[PDB]
């Protein structure tokens, strides 16, 4: 499994989300 | 901002483990209620062995967490089908180092050492977050969901194993180091939201939760029970933390300063600059005696925040002529959390890998 | 290796959550005008419950359930939906043993009847397979387990009972029926993994200890009431198989016995057996086939074995056949327990929908 790295890579989308 | 030194973290320190030894249990379980030889079993109770030594004595890096996981893991599948908890059958001394008095903790239950690796590893995490530099984008995302996962391990600690096995993993201080490892993790993301220059509006709205999360864990610091079992650690913590609150006050008002300057809220500009140029200055007598690492990222903040209020207050002064409000007036930021303890499964098998104990019951 | 037929749980029927109009009001005061950016997130959640509550009844059906109900959980933590609490509307779900129309303004009672429609879904896949192979007598375990973990968790962190059906004493029958349930794939399993006489012995006497304990639940008046006729075909299946497992127990201590020599002694466990299982018989009238050729089979055996033993006690070992009471009785292996629901597991939940309601 990759959680952390799937984690630590969806904290760009977590930014974008809050963003828009 | 994107430049600004980065802060120092703080990490805390694995426990120590003492003796588990559950190889005459099982065999004694196996051979009483299952009437069969124990030594049939012998290499299922050779990779627990050498899974424990590897996990007591983790090495410090990245994979170390995946071997706490899957020793973690494989102490429930063993728990499933021998009875080794408190005042079961299999029970035997389970024995860890008390991380603040030192002291030798025993319990005849396989649960405490569950307990003590899941500590560990929310301390290891608490650690590989703070070792990276932060310098580029990975580092900062990497040493962020460091500080999540240690959040999550100290927080299902705090959920499911409520009675605490020592004082060390009690209800209060594991609140406090739930909430430190989220400040930290807010803080990294901060850090991230600043080098993609984010709306301002939001980086505001960051820096404002990291205070949050630091405020609570002050709150716990300055608890007098707190304060007298973690010593001089709270000493240490204490005056970090105070420092940050301030130092990220000023960095939220700073944004809401940038964000007022976008809708030509010209003299609502220069009162934000104000107030995070007094905020900072708190800071900054807080962080006396504080490391340079400490003291470099102040005074790059001062600058930023200095040059910033001259501009705003000659643009008001000469061209806008826009009323100062007074703080109160204004709606407060508040905080944005955008992290959380991470879950965690301990018997996902992705990561605990196959039982090692199917052959049993 | 007999096997018997399974109970399973029906699921709850959903009636309306009508959650978009409260978070739409909840966000328009407390982070300000724009509602349209939060649409989605509301839509997300919208389509997630239609398929939870029309649940395929196959294995994905667990986690469209569990991907669900961590999403509710989210969606507390950023709207306060609970009791009492702003943003709350009603949750209406229907009462499976009267069929009556719940209503709870409160978002736990959501979740609540997702994790029992969860622990439902387990039992009925437990229930479905038929058993035959090691795989199927394990992944039916399995299933079982995790429908007594999610009864379970609901008894323990809903001790208020939203409906009756949800009672503690209703989930604290589900929870030992389930775990009979396993147990007693188990046991099947021991058997044709060839375990030990005596394990298989105290094995199958745990499963007797799981179906009293649900049996005496059954014949708790209020519980016969309302559950209905549900409360007649449970109790049926449940005391058949409480004296037939007892059987299956002192079949394998009369085994035991034949291991060490113990010729009368012989005789008693299998003259025991004999007699529990014809109560078996008693109260299996009308059950299907498949109890019938189960018991039917079990008493080839256990009726040749009393005649073999007996026959040889009394023309060559002359042993004394002791009464029943002078006999340690046999003491249960539990080897089952409900296993964690993990509500908010990310690996099965997935991302947070409602990362813009911060």
């Amino acid at each position: 499994e990759n959680y952390f790295q799937a984690e630590a890579y969806n904290l760009d989308k977590v930014l974008d989300e809050f963003e828009q | 901002m994107e430049a600004v030194p980065r802060m120092p973290m703080i990490w805390l320190d694995l426990k120590e483990a003492g003796d588990f030894h559950f190889q005459p249990a099982v065999k004694k379980f196996v051979l009483k209620n299952y009437g069969e030889n124990p030594e049939a079993y012998n290499e299922e109770l050779k990779k627990l062995e050498l899974l424990r030594q590897n996990a007591v004595r983790v090495p410090r890096d990245f994979e170390g967490c995946s071997v706490l996981r899957k020793y973690l893991g494989q102490l429930h599948y063993l728990q499933s089908r021998v009875p080794m908890g408190s005042g079961q059958e299999a029970a035997v001394p389970v024995t860890w180092t008390e991380i603040f008095s030192g002291k030798s903790v025993a319990h005849e239950d396989i649960k405490y050492e569950q307990a003590c690796i899941l500590y560990n590893l929310g301390a290891l995490h608490s650690m590989l977050g703070a070792m990276d530099k932060r310098v580029s984008e990975e580092g900062m995302k990497v040493s962020c969901t460091h500080f999540q996962c240690a959040a999550g391990a100290f927080a299902y600690l705090r959920e499911h194993f409520p009675q605490a096995y020592s004082v060390d993993m009690s209800r209060q201080i594991l609140t406090l180091n739930v909430n430190l490892m989220l400040g930290q993790a807010q803080e990294c993301l901060l850090e991230k939201s600043m080098l993609d220059n984010r709306k301002s509006f939001l980086v505001a709205r960051i820096s404002a939760q990291v205070v949050d999360y630091y405020k609570e864990a002050c709150r716990a610091l300055e608890n007098p029970d707190t304060a007298s079992l973690l010593g001089r650690i709270q000493k240490d913590w204490k005056k970090l933390v105070q420092m940050k609150i301030y130092y990220f006050a000023a960095v939220a008002h700073l944004h809401m300063g940038k964000q007022a300057e976008e809708q030509q809220k010209f003299g609502e500009r220069v009162a934000y600059f104000q107030s995070a140029l007094d905020k900072l200055n708190e800071a900054i007598k807080l962080a006396k005696g504080q490391p340079d690492t400490v003291q470099d990222a102040l005074r790059f903040t001062m600058d930023v925040i200095g040059g910033k209020y001259n501009s705003a207050k000659k643009d008001n002064d000469f061209i806008y002529h826009e009323a100062v409000p007074a703080l109160d007036t204004l709606q407060p930021v508040k905080g944005a959390p955008l992290v959380k303890p991470l879950p965690v499964n301990p018997t996902d098998p992705a990561v605990t890998g196959p039982d090692i104990f199917a052959k049993l019951v």
